[PDB]
């Protein structure tokens, strides 16, 4: 049969790769960073309390200019706060209410959200008339949308829980390019810092790295223990951490094509919700359904502090472009920014 | 299924000849990228509290 | 440009009486999660409280409004970790065919077990117990098959049976309510409990039992709230 | 890469007694919850096993009680499954799920068109 | 003399466990901002309030007095009595309305939602409280309540301010706390016979017991702390059988320290305990 020697010849395929895998793991780099010096504590305060929701949060992005901010709660309102001043710009009502994810454009002129509806739905915040509507609704998915980014004004990248992520221009409503090869539900994904590749997260335990103008599966990576929750690249944009349900949070190369961090903790026994690099990479905070969030050190792999201002689980988390603050987000339906 | 079972190994065939580099190059060039950034991250190295918008 | 500031001051103030005129209904209204396996009766529910994703329904100026998922995959893993904060969970299983009752049990104990939805009550609906009583009555299909502790069970004594009901139809839809139990009591902890139902397809008092079961549900969450229960 | 390997099973005539091994490997095999799912030809995939982080819980599917028997060891990170007096209506493809969360007593693997932890199935047939 | 310090120490105890438990309990709600979205906690702040003005004002005076012997400040003594009969009466209403809200919390819930606005718990809170003033503060100034300043209370002023502080409080927290037992034990009623079956078919009176106790703890702490004090107070003025000057401290000094017993009691929620872990 035709498919025993393909199931042989894939199984022989993987072993090549994870002898290719072993011959470069000359060394560790716990062993390479091991001669640095400890950032030291680091004891951030919450400065800024942002109330207001009604029910859990799922997602929040700062845009471009590190002061207005986006949320989604499930009493279907998207608040677009003024970090600075606590003061809220917006409040978009929403056709249906279970939302999972949001997006700010670069050019701060789009805002979008997505939930169980199939839907993903962008929102003009510049209008003529005052007053906030919605410009697309793009559909054509047929599981719910976890996570979505703009690349632009004209594209965004949109991930479902159909297994598949799809590229859209807004402006025509078709999915310009389709994102499969996943086998189970696509949670969060991350734009590259020149938008020319992107990865993705699913809930087989592996990572995607796709084109985006080809959407050819350029790489693939594997060795979380279960469903991943939490994608986003090294500011650098040669790396990426991603936070899992087995209390592990790992950073893999994307030219190494190997795992290079495990953080994690013998007294943490719960998984990684959202997970994001500092303007420097040097810290990675990563927020976990114990209540609380912790900072690692992404070159040494030692916890570097913890932020617990949170009653409930955290699910969403995010840094600014100029590295100047990090705002969490948690089921009790608030806030918090720390610096 | 069959179509399935041609797609894997086909994607495995082609991501087997994707040429990876060492893990000292990429340690190299994260070291790099964390110290020239190092001292541009509020966050690694905290700010006074007249440049910080949050304070007030 | 304070006058910038002044004008964003009453613009929040402006956002915060429109967020509070809609808090105020959206504490005024009660979630609803409606789940069960396919030819359960969901859909002739629904109908009844008049394939949708949503339902909405007002008694005694109570309004409930029910969420069926069906556009979702078939996985229920992640999905559903997004109604940890619905009044309860309308779990319907299809007492009359014995095939797929293991796969109801299991939903329930992976439901009633879930570390996010450990503090959600179950409201469980047998639907469909007409034909489950013509199959028990053909003696055909044996539950001692499917399940052999009917052979040992015997029926409880504080049972209500209709006027005429054949004692063997009472003996398995009780052992069936008592599965369902054995599975809500053994780590039922006091957060949560369950509310076994006995419907059929022609019932028109649905919307009722789900009233009774909701106030059941607030008095006690109230109850373990000042610590009397 | 997780990697879930059931081996053991084939034909044989009823009232025989047969032993499947599951091989776990790429995780922490104590931490997980395990279950074995048979998918019996023309029908979906049905739960037919249970087995706890520490063996203390054991369950099985009515219709196999008092002829299976579940066996766990987390030290060799092998699950077994022995099966006696087997009916003619037990053929069936039986996979070594896994439970998808660490440290939980929960499971939503009895899914039938996909799910990432379960192995390819070995078949088993009863005919006389 | 020995008893002289023994009884300063004792009274030094009392008013500072009261200071210190209502101080946390108006902190915890001073720093997080939680706690005081709910409804329920209104009441609860609204009695810690008045039992830690009762504590600030009321005992170090009396207390002073006592340790001297006389009173040394002079018509000071008047206001005092004003700022007592209103800072009790203060935390025995609240009481009351904590009861009967949590009554209704049990007996009316989907009612209890819709209706109980914020504006309905502030009625409540300045009903209380304006109660409190114009029982205390109008009848104290136009000297009704005078038939060292120890006034014995005339026979009309004490038995209508007992009447209304105490027996109206009283009254409403029984038939409250009946109604509620009721509903209990009928829901455990409901859980027992669903756990009997359960365990029938596995095999094939504390949960009373516990809400005995909490209703038991309740009502009786306030009912121990209280009724004495206020039977002896309709009683003494009517026919000064008849009891000495310093049985009546005692017993007002029970129904102080009520107050100091309640942050215990009422303030020990799920919610507060980890506030005040935290603070
Ligand atoms: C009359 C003088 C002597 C004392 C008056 C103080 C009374 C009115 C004060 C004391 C504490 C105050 C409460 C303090 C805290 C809160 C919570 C706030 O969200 C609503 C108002 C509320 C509930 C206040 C109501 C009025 C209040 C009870
Ligand atoms: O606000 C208060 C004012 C005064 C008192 C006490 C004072 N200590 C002597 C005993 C006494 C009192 C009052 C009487 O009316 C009375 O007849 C007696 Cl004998 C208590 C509370
Ligand atoms: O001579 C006096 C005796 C006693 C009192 C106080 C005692 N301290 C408790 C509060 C209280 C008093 C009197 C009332 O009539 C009343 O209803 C209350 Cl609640 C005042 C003057």
């Amino acid at each position: 049969s035709e498919l025993d020697q393909l199931r042989q010849e894939a199984e022989q395929l993987k072993n090549q790769i994870r002898d290719a895998r072993k011959a470069c793991a000359d060394a560790t780099l716990s062993q390479i960073t091991n001669n640095i010096d400890p950032v030291g504590r680091i004891q951030m305060r919450t400065r800024r309390t942002l109330r207001g929701h009604l029910a859990k949060i799922y997602a929040m992005h700062w845009g471009t200019d590190s002061r207005l901010l986006v949320s989604a709660s499930q009493d279907g309102k998207l608040i677009i706060w003024d970090s600075y001043t606590t003061n809220k710009v917006h409040a978009i009502p929403l056709r249906s209410s279970w939302v999972m994810t949001c997006a700010y454009a670069p050019s701060g002129n789009y805002v979008a959200c997505g939930g169980l509806d199939n839907i993903c739905s962008i929102y003009n915040l510049k209008t003529r008339e005052g007053n906030v509507r919605v410009s697309r609704e793009l559909a054509g998915h047929t599981g719910y949308l976890s996570c979505c980014r703009f690349l632009d004004d004209n594209q965004i990248v949109t991930s479902s829980g159909d297994t598949t992520c799809a590229l859209w221009d807004i402006e025509t409503g078709q999915q310009t390019t389709t994102f499969t090869g996943h086998t189970g539900d696509v949670m969060s994904l991350s734009l590259a810092p020149d938008t020319r590749l992107f990865v993705s997260g699913a809930c087989d335990a592996s990572a995607k790295l796709w084109d985006v103008r080809e959407g050819m599966c350029r790489q693939t990576f594997t060795g979380h223990e279960s469903d991943i929750n939490a994608i986003c690249f090294f500011p650098n944009g040669n790396a990426f951490a991603t936070g899992s349900d087995d209390a592990t949070c790992r950073l893999f190369d994307l030219r190494a094509d190997q795992e290079l961090m495990t953080y994690s903790h013998d007294n943490i026994i719960c998984g990684i919700t959202s997970v994001s690099f500092s303007k420097s990479g040097r810290l990675l905070l990563a927020g976990y359904d114990d209540f609380n969030c912790n900072v690692w050190d992404a070159l040494k792999a030692d916890r570097a502090g913890v932020l617990a201002g949170h009653d409930n689980r955290v699910s969403c988390l995010g840094v600014t472009d100029d590295g100047m603050a990090v705002a969490t987000g948690s089921w009790d339906s608030f806030l918090k920014i720390w610096n | 299924s069959i179509a399935q079972a041609r797609k894997l190994v086909e994607q495995l065939k082609m991501e087997a000849n994707i040429d990876r580099i060492k893990v000292s190059k990429a340690a190299a060039d994260l070291m790099a990228y964390c110290e020239a950034h190092a001292k541009e991250d509020p966050l690694l190295t905290p700010v006074p509290a007249s440049e910080n918008p949050f304070r007030e | 440009q304070r006058n910038e500031e002044k004008a964003q001051r009453e613009a929040n103030k402006k956002i915060e009486k429109q967020l509070q005129k809609d808090k105020q209904v959206y504490r005024a209204t009660h979630r609803l999660l409606l789940l069960g396996a396919d030819n359960s009766g969901k859909s002739t529910i629904v109908k009844q409280m008049r394939g949708i994703f949503e339902t909405k329904f007002q008694v005694d100026k109570v309004n409930f409004h029910m969420f069926d998922v069906g556009g979702q995959r078939d996985e229920r893993r992640k999905w559903i970790q997004c109604f940890n904060d619905v009044t309860a969970i309308i779990f319907v299983v299809d007492s009359s065919d014995y095939n797929r009752l293991q796969e109801a049990l299991n939903l329930f104990k992976s439901i009633w077990n879930n570390r996010w939805l450990r503090t959600i009550s179950v409201i469980l609906f047998l639907n469909k117990q007409d034909l489950l009583a013509e199959k028990v009555l053909a003696g055909k299909s044996k539950i001692e098959d499917y399940f052999p502790e009917f052979a040992r069970y015997t029926t409880p004594e504080d049972a209500t049976p209709e006027p005429g009901e054949d004692p063997r139809v009472t003996r398995a839809k009780y052992f069936i309510r008592d599965e369902f139990l054995r599975i809500s009591t053994a780590s039922g902890d006091g957060r949560h409990y369950c509310y076994p139902h006995f419907t059929c397809a022609v019932d028109t008092e649905n919307a009722r039992r789900i009233f009774n079961d909701c106030r059941d549900i607030i008095q006690r969450m109230h109850l373990r709230q000042y610590e009397l229960l | 890469q997780v990697q879930l390997q059931e081996s053991g099973g084939g034909l044989v005539q009823p009232g025989g007694s047969l032993r499947l091994s599951c091989a776990a490997s790429g995780f922490t095999f104590s931490n997980y919850k395990m279950n074995w799912v048979r998918q019996a030809p023309g029908k979906g995939l049905e739960w037919v096993s249970d087995i706890s982080q520490s063996g203390a819980s054991i369950s099985y599917t009515g219709s196999v009680k008092g002829r299976f028997t579940i066996s766990r060891d987390n030290a060799k990170n092998t699950l077994y499954l022995q099966m006696n007096s087997l009916k003619p209506e037990d053929t069936a493809v039986y996979y070594c799920a896994r439970c998808p969360a660490p440290f939980t007593r929960d499971c939503f693997d009895v899914t039938s068109t996909t799910y990432a932890y379960r192995g390819q199935g070995t078949q088993v047939t009863v005919s006389s | 003399f020995s008893v002289r310090i023994l009884t300063a120490c004792f009274l030094s105890l009392l008013i500072l466990s009261t200071l210190l438990g209502n101080t946390l309990v108006c902190a915890a709600v001073i720093r997080f901002r939680h706690l005081r979205s709910k409804v329920t906690n209104f009441f609860v702040i609204s009695l810690a309030v008045s039992d830690l003005l009762v504590a600030v004002l009321v005992m170090p005076w009396k207390a002073v007095a006592e340790i001297a012997g006389f009173w040394p400040f002079g018509s000071f003594c008047n206001i005092w009595v004003a700022f007592d009969i209103m800072c009790s009466t203060a935390s025995i209403l609240n009481l009351c309305v904590i009861s009967v809200d949590r009554y209704w919390a049990i007996s009316s819930p989907f009612r209890y939602e819709r209706k109980m606005t914020p504006k309905a718990a502030f009625i409540l809170i300045s009903v209380a409280w304006t109660l409190s003033v114009l029982i205390s503060f109008i009848p104290v100034q136009l000297s009704w309540h005078k038939a060292n300043c120890d006034s014995s209370l005339s026979r009309t002023y004490a038995i209508s301010s007992s009447v209304i502080s105490f027996y109206i409080p009283v009254a409403i927290m029984i038939v409250t706390y009946t109604r509620i037992y009721r509903i209990a034990q009928k829901q455990i009623r409901r859980i027992a016979a669903l756990e009997r079956a359960a365990v029938h078919a596995k095999n094939c009176f504390k949960r009373e017991t516990k809400v005995l106790k909490t209703l038991s703890v309740i009502m009786g702490v306030f009912v121990c702390c209280w009724l004495p004090f206020f039977i002896l107070n309709c009683i003494l003025p009517f026919c000064g059988f008849c009891i000495d000057s310093n049985t009546f401290d005692v017993f007002v000094w029970f129904g102080w320290a009520n107050s100091s017993l309640n942050p215990i009691i009422y303030a020990f929620n799920a919610d507060f305990r980890k506030a005040f872990s935290t603070l």
